[PDB]
């Protein structure tokens, strides 16, 4: 709000002492236990850029596994990251992005690998049809969608 | 005559730099607590204590205001860096009734019987030790029932039946019981004084 207002033209200590300190005292029931803690470190939820970075980390993890175990150069556009961010749940956190990548991307990769539609050395671009779809590449103008049967 | 001269020299040394100043080097504030503990240990060291019943303290207050620190410095005053004469016992380990075996060993015919007790061994090593039952309230009250024999008369019979005289010991019991009440009453008295 302040940013868009200026364009038109950190957790505070009071929150820790007034909100979080009574909740910690209520749960742990002992201020002697809390006073021994040097740093009560606060982990905040993810911003949208951090969600895109999490999707890129998960897709890079599966790309490294595909390159090492099988030699399948996996690729994807930024629209793939924007699509997979929609499966993010604030309550579950980064685990929601891992489950969404395993649902949309890696189940298709496993079904393609079982069907032998992914030989060694082949490139593979995840593309938004929003449904993600795999696309194997061989030349500079060949991108056939992999027909993964049931 | 040499023993009397050594006693007078030790008395002059204690009068030159008593436990109150030595605690005020480390402890800040707590002048009532330092005065109480200093008067009690002065009564003990000058021979004006009943030798039958050991001296027993209960340090009450909020968290991190020098209970365990004053107990540690009391032990360092009485015994210097000698670790034998400072029998620390973190009583938050004693949260169940059956944890008295750490004090008094184990009976005949059970595991750990040959090793005997831990506190009774440490008090055999130093009868006049400063036993710090730190966080005594966090133990089971039935575990604190073992301290009745050890506070009224300074005795604690182990699993092997061997009683140890602990009458010269200075038992100290840190606790946060009524910490909120003591803190609120002290803040109320300071507000009334202001
Ligand atoms: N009055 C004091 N003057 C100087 N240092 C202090 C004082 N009170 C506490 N400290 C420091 O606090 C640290 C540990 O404090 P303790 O000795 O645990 O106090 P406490 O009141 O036992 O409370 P607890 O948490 O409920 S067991 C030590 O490093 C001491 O140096
Ligand atoms: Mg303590």
């Amino acid at each position: 709000e302040m940013s868009r207002n200026r364009i038109a033209e950190t957790i505070s200590k009071n929150f820790k002492e007034n909100v979080i300190r009574p909740i910690l005292k209520a749960h742990f029931r002992r201020d002697e236990f809390l006073g021994r803690i040097n740093e009560i470190v606060y982990f905040l939820p993810f911003c949208h850029s951090e969600l895109i970075q999490l999707v890129n980390k998960e897709l890079n993890f599966w790309a490294k596994r595909a390159k090492q175990r099988h030699n399948i150069t996996l690729l994807w556009d930024r629209e793939v990251a924007d699509v997979l961010v929609d499966g993010y749940n604030v309550h579950y956190g980064a685990r929601s992005i891992k489950h969404e990548v395993e649902r949309r991307v890696v189940n298709q990769l496993a079904a393609a690998y079982e069907q032998d539609l992914l030989p060694g050395g082949c490139t593979l671009r995840i593309t938004v049809e929003p449904k993600l779809r795999l696309e194997i590449i061989d030349k500079d103008s060949k991108t056939r969608r992999l027909d993964i049967r049931a | 005559k040499y023993q009397e001269k050594q006693r007078k020299r030790e008395a002059e040394e204690r009068r030159r730099f008593p436990l109150e100043q030595r605690l005020k080097e480390h402890i800040i504030g707590q002048e009532s607590a330092i005065a109480t503990v200093g008067a009690a240990i002065r009564r003990k060291e000058n021979g004006w204590y009943d030798e039958e019943h050991p001296l027993v303290f209960l340090f009450l207050g909020s968290s991190g205001i020098g209970k365990t620190e004053l107990a540690k410095q009391t032990a360092k005053y009485m015994h210097k860096d000698a670790k034998k004469g400072f029998i620390r016992l973190d009583m938050s380990e004693f949260q169940e009734r059956h944890e008295v075996a750490k004090f008094i060993g184990s009976p005949p015919g059970y595991v750990g019987h040959e090793e005997g007790g831990q506190l009774t061994k440490k008090l055999k090593q130093c009868p006049n030790a400063v036993v710090l039952f730190d966080q005594v309230d966090k133990a089971h009250p039935d575990v604190l029932t073992i301290m009745l024999q050890l506070f009224d008369e300074g005795r604690l019979t182990d699993g092997k039946g061997k009683t140890i005289d602990c009458k010269d010991a200075i038992f100290i019991m840190t606790s946060n019981v009524a910490s909120d009440e003591i803190a609120q009453h002290a803040l109320q008295l300071r507000q009334e004084a202001l």
